[PDB]
RNA sequence: UAUACAAUUAUCAUAUUAAAUUGUUAAGUGUUGAUUUAACCAAUAAAAAUAUAAAUAAUUUUUAUUUGUUUUUAAACACCAUUAGGUA
RNA sequence: AUUAAAAAGGUAUUGUUGCCCACCAAUUUUUAUAAUAAAAAUAACGUGCAGUAAUUAAUAUAUUUAUAAAAAUAUAUUUUUUUUUUUU
């Protein structure tokens, strides 16, 4: 059928609805403007993992019991008797820390009581909203620094990234509530933030994060015009991180400073220390290099082997020399941009050159 | 102001002036101020998947 | 066409027309009877009647029924007189 | 929206009039906006965009050689294979086919 | 409370079936008693006649 | 009541934060006498807020 | 439009928000 | 007037005036930040 | 509280369906709308009202 | 109450009650969730006549409320599985029961902050009172209570 | 021809910190007929009720997302045309 | 022996015998030429009577309709004139 055309009565407001129609069915994007049609294998494998329940990390037991040796001796006295005194109450700091059992129920606070009552306040029993926060407080436990830890870079992050999933699924069974879809794109701003503070912080969280909940997509630059001028990276410049790294663990500092009286530069200084800083690098640089580290051999053997195919090459070049447009070599000749330099001849006089520009300046 | 600079209105100049005001510069936030509506919708029906090298 | 109880055309008298719903007794009005009144022994239902409709009439709510029952005004038509109203 | 709510500027009154416009300006501007929408319907007015195409640039669908009102005027030289398919357009427009959403209908628009 | 009832059918589509039993809770104001604070023109009309009267 | 305009915006004001601070003076659609139940399943049945159309 | 009034009209009556626009 | 220019409730202090033109173009031509990259005048 | 277990299912809602079984020596108890309804025999016939 | 139900039941012969409910009370316990209390109450006289599965109109009918506690998600499915039955004429549903009305505004609940566990822990009967509830109940209540708090932990400390 | 807006409050079109989205109810037959309308004409007429809490403030969404036009009448009212239908 | 005094709008400006609105000819002038280009000046002729709460109140958006002002419907609204139950 051919391209959408929208047709538009100039009375009417506005045009027709164009064409073999537009999807029935409008696509949900991201942040920035990329599509998913839906949750990919692992978010969904995070929602099923929520779903169905969650649990506390017997992590948590094992420092209880190294920490507080004498309460969890008690409470390793007092198994399935019922407790008058909380020992355990350390082992939940937080409000927010018991989530194994609805209204922040210890699981040893059940002990004496029916087992209709520990039905009733078991996992299966809450609601969506509840086993959200369950989610949420397990990891945010996981990920925190100290117990009250809420405001730090990876608690957030990892929270941000939870409620994003929620919201992304939601959207995705019923359609219009664009309350919504803004909300999402708002709690999408906020985590891009978490996560570009988080990797100028520390990097491995950072990168296990978005292994863990599937967030790649909103760590990509939006678009290449605001990337190329550096304004992508100059995020954390703003953020204030920009200097954050402490050197010395990583990246020994001695070759990373050109020297400032000698005025050589920090290859330089790196080649006499001998020490080398590269990059790893792909294939294009890696077959570029060794393909120019050569040059000599390939000469060498070519002018030894073969004088006569060189000689004629070279009566090319030397007569070459003596014709062409300028031989002396002077500013005029010597421009290195010579169609920036001189515009005003490129109309008219000079016809090799279309435009002013090929470069930065 | 002189009369001959852009339109044959005043309010011309000073409209075009707002394209040289400095607290009003391009930047990462403010973007193609001087055509917004020729890029708007533009890439609606364009499905681009977004990029994941990383699991 | 099908109208509804407050509607003009509603209880309609002509060769076609029919009247719907079980019409004594228990009844299409089963559970819709806005007022019950038990008539006192030896008292005219006169006296009844205009209680009521007095009743209805200050508590301004036939005034109500007479309106929305006519015609159709739009929501915000119907702001504005509502509101008029409260204001005066 | 596409197309213009007002033509002229309409809310002109001193500073502070406690409303948009004015009963009498807004009635000399409803005059104007009722003769320039009456030439769009009376003169059978049409106008596309096409997707992969500049898009400001608005072709006149209702100067083409076929669907044009008068018979003296020369229309517009729009390509053959993308004016078969505006026409196409154009005509399967028109009618209420069952299971499509109901879209408003006029003399003016065939 | 009266949405729940009806679609229940504990309490009917139109009409108080409880009216009369639930004037007790409701302060029937005597014309007989003055309230000083009353939006009735009439009552206070009433009273001044009633004294003026006296 | 026109002479409690500005009240009456205050109001409007609010309806209009609630729905990201967006669409003033606008109002659900009116749907139809029957609307929830003659409509198929993947079609709202309920009248939207305004900035959910 | 019609460029020029029709009607002379002159209404003589100066609220103050018209006039004072920043104060008001 | 909704089309047109806006207009001060009052004055403006012309001593605060002069206290705002201190970098302006003139005092900097004086303090020589501009460099004179062209004959200048005769 | 005492919660209905699966196993003692039917024999609560027949101790409750015989709630009102339309005689017995004792005071009825009411309902949720504080009614006193249909005293019904064995098998739900109506039989007093 | 995690949740309740009102089911508004056509008058039928008791050995189609007992199973009805059997089939509800087992479409419950399939579910993973639990009965505080199947209540029953007489056959009465409604304001609204009901239709049932036949259209034949019903002047009275059997009231009985429910009282359970599921997970949100498939009491969906226990819901229209309800609703699909031939002898419920009419289901209300109450999901209200855990926050109230009455609760949680304007620090409105004295030594605590919202603490859900008060509502959970409660019946409907409590929650919402039904008409006959009069000033006796305020002399039972605490009869109850003081007794109550008596025997709690001398009770609970025995195991 | 050149020759000095505002910045405490200014109504037409360049939005932006937001909690929504989802709920299967109601209504229907007795009989020989002038209803509605200022007035005409086609011609069964009854009806569709329930939700609060909660979501943290700001800093790089402006090519993204968003502002009462909507499948199904074999369901009506309503509206438009006039007895044929359209639309709802 | 039955009733009457007190609340009200003007596009005019010695004021309704007041003013204005579009089409319908000539011409004049700029251009971004859509049935019959657009826009601006304009003092004929002919149709009406659109507007000034103005003979079915007006204004804005929306869709439709058309000798010409405009008219029908869907929304919002007063730059339209007001009529007023603190549980009966
Ligand atoms: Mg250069
Ligand atoms: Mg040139
Ligand atoms: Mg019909
Ligand atoms: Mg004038
Ligand atoms: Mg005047
Ligand atoms: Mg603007
Ligand atoms: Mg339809
Ligand atoms: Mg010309
Ligand atoms: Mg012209
Ligand atoms: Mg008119
Ligand atoms: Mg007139
Ligand atoms: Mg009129
Ligand atoms: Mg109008
Ligand atoms: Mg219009
Ligand atoms: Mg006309
Ligand atoms: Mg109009």
């Amino acid at each position: 059928e051919h391209p959408a055309i929208w047709l538009w009565y100039p009375w009417r407001m506005n045009p027709e609805p164009p064409t073999p129609h537009m999807p029935q069915r409008r696509a949900l994007k991201n942040v920035h403007g990329a599509v998913f049609n839906d949750l990919t294998p692992v978010q969904k494998k995070r929602q099923e993992q929520m779903l169905y329940g969650v649990n506390i990390p017997e992590t948590r037991q094992m420092k209880f019991e190294e920490q507080h040796p004498l309460l969890a001796g008690a409470l390793r006295k007092l198994e399935g008797q019922p407790k008058g005194f909380p020992f355990w109450y350390r082992k939940y700091p937080t409000r927010r820390h018991a989530y194994e059992y609805r209204f922040s129920i210890p699981v040893e606070m059940l002990d004496g009581y029916n087992d209709d009552v520990k039905k009733a306040l078991s996992k299966g029993m809450m609601s969506i909203q509840e086993k959200q926060f369950a989610q949420e407080a397990m990891y945010m436990e996981r990920y925190a620094e100290h117990d009250f830890d809420t405001t730090s870079p990876a608690v957030l992050a990892v929270k941000r990234a939870l409620k994003c999933r929620v919201l992304r699924n939601h959207l995705l069974t019923n359609p219009h509530n664009n309350i919504i879809k803004t909300v999402l794109a708002n709690t999408e701003r906020k985590l891009n933030h978490a996560l570009r503070r988080l990797r100028k912080v520390d990097f491995k969280k950072y990168w296990e994060i978005i292994r863990d909940h599937d967030v790649q997509d909103i760590l990509q630059p939006p678009n290449l015009v605001t990337y190329r001028q550096g304004s992508y990276w100059k995020y954390d410049w703003n953020a204030g991180l920009a200097i954050s790294t402490n050197l010395a663990d990583v990246m020994d500092p001695r070759g990373l400073n050109g020297c400032v009286e000698t005025g050589r530069s920090r290859s330089e200084v790196a080649r006499d220390l001998g020490l080398s800083y590269t990059r790893p690098l792909h294939e294009n640089e890696k077959k570029q290099l060794s393909h120019q580290a050569v040059y000599y051999e390939r000469l060498a053997k070519f002018k030894m082997e073969q004088p006569e195919a060189a000689r004629a090459m070279e009566r090319e070049r030397f007569v070459r020399k003596f014709s062409g447009m300028f031989v002396k070599m002077d500013i005029r000749s010597g421009a290195p941009d010579f169609p920036s330099t001189y515009r005003r001849l490129l109309g008219t006089k000079v016809v090799r050159w279309a435009s002013k520009r090929h470069g930065p300046n | 102001i002189a009369h001959w600079y852009c339109g044959h209105k005043f309010r011309h100049r000073f409209m075009r002036d707002k394209r040289f005001h400095p607290s009003l510069q391009a930047s990462h936030d403010a973007r193609n101020r001087f055509s917004k509506r020729r890029h708007f919708k533009t890439n609606r029906w364009n499905y681009q998947q977004a990029y994941r090298d990383m699991p | 066409g099908g109208y509804m109880m407050y509607h003009r055309k509603a209880m309609g008298t002509m060769k076609y027309s029919k009247w719907k719903g079980a019409h004594g007794g228990i009844s299409h009005f089963y559970g819709r009877t806005p007022m019950v009144e038990e008539v006192r022994p030896n008292e005219p239902i006169t006296l009844v009647d205009r209680r009521i409709m007095h009743y209805v009439h200050h508590s301004r709510l036939r005034h109500f029924q007479l309106f929305r029952s006519y015609q159709e005004k739009s929501n915000s038509t119907e702001c504005k007189l509502r509101e008029g109203e409260m204001l005066r | 929206r596409w197309a213009a709510k007002f033509y002229g500027q309409v809310t002109f009154g001193p500073r502070n009039y406690p409303y948009p416009s004015s009963r009498w300006l807004a009635r000399r501007f409803q005059m104007k906006k009722h003769r320039i929408i009456k030439r769009f319907r009376f003169r059978r007015y049409k106008l596309a965009a096409v997707a992969n195409l500049p898009f400001a640039k608005m072709i006149r669908v209702g100067m083409l050689p076929e669907l044009k009102s008068s018979k003296t005027k020369r229309g517009d030289v729009v390509d053959p294979t993308l004016s078969g398919q505006l026409v196409s357009a154009v005509k399967n427009t028109g009618e209420k086919r069952k299971g499509q959403r109901t879209r408003p209908k006029s003399k003016y628009q065939v | 409370a009266k949405a729940q009832a009806i679609r229940i059918g504990l309490y009917p589509r139109f009409g108080n079936p409880f009216w009369f039993r639930s004037q007790k809770f409701r302060p029937k104001a005597y014309q007989e008693n003055y309230d000083p604070t009353t939006y009735s023109t009439k009552r206070t009309v009433e009273h001044f006649a009633y004294n003026w009267v006296q | 009541p026109h002479d409690w305009r500005h009240f009456y915006a205050q109001e409007k004001l609010v309806r209009e934060r609630q729905q990201n601070g967006h669409a003033y003076g606008r109002r659900p659609k009116q749907f139809s006498f029957g609307a929830r139940y003659v409509k198929t399943d993947g079609y709202g049945k309920r009248p939207r807020l305004p900035y959910n159309k | 439009l019609k460029t020029l009034d029709v009607r002379e009209y002159r209404p003589l009556a100066m609220p103050i928000e018209f006039r004072f626009y920043q104060r008001y | 007037h909704r089309s047109g220019k806006a207009r001060a409730f009052v004055f403006r202090d012309p001593s605060l005036r002069m206290m705002r033109a201190g970098s302006g173009y003139q005092q900097l031509r004086r303090m020589g930040m501009p460099m004179q990259v062209g004959m200048g005048w005769r | 509280i005492n919660y209905v277990p699966h196993a003692q299912l039917r024999e609560h809602i027949d101790k409750e369906l015989d709630k009102y079984v339309a005689g017995k020596n004792e005071p009825y108890p009411l309902n949720f709308v504080g009614q006193m309804p249909f005293l019904e025999d064995g098998d739900g016939n109506i039989v007093e009202v | 109450v995690f949740y309740s139900f009102v089911l508004v039941m056509k008058p039928r012969q008791r050995r189609f009650t007992s199973q009805a409910l059997r089939e509800i009370g087992v479409a419950v316990y399939s579910n993973g969730g639990l009965i505080r209390s199947i209540t029953n109450e007489g056959i009465m006289r409604p304001y609204s006549r009901f239709r049932d599965a036949d259209n034949t109109p019903l002047t009275y009918a059997r009231y009985i409320i429910l009282q359970l506690d599921m997970g949100e998600e498939e009491m969906g499915k226990v819901d229209k599985i309800i609703r699909e039955h031939q002898d419920v004429l009419m289901a209300l549903k109450l999901n209200n029961l855990e926050r109230p009305v009455g609760i949680r505004s304007g620090n409105k609940e004295l030594q605590a902050a919202y603490f859900p566990l008060d509502t959970f822990t409660r019946l409907e009967e409590e929650i919402n009172w039904s008409p006959q509830t009069s000033a006796d109940i305020y002399t039972q209540l605490e009869m109850n209570w003081k007794e109550f708090s008596r025997t709690r932990w001398s009770s609970f400390l025995r195991n």
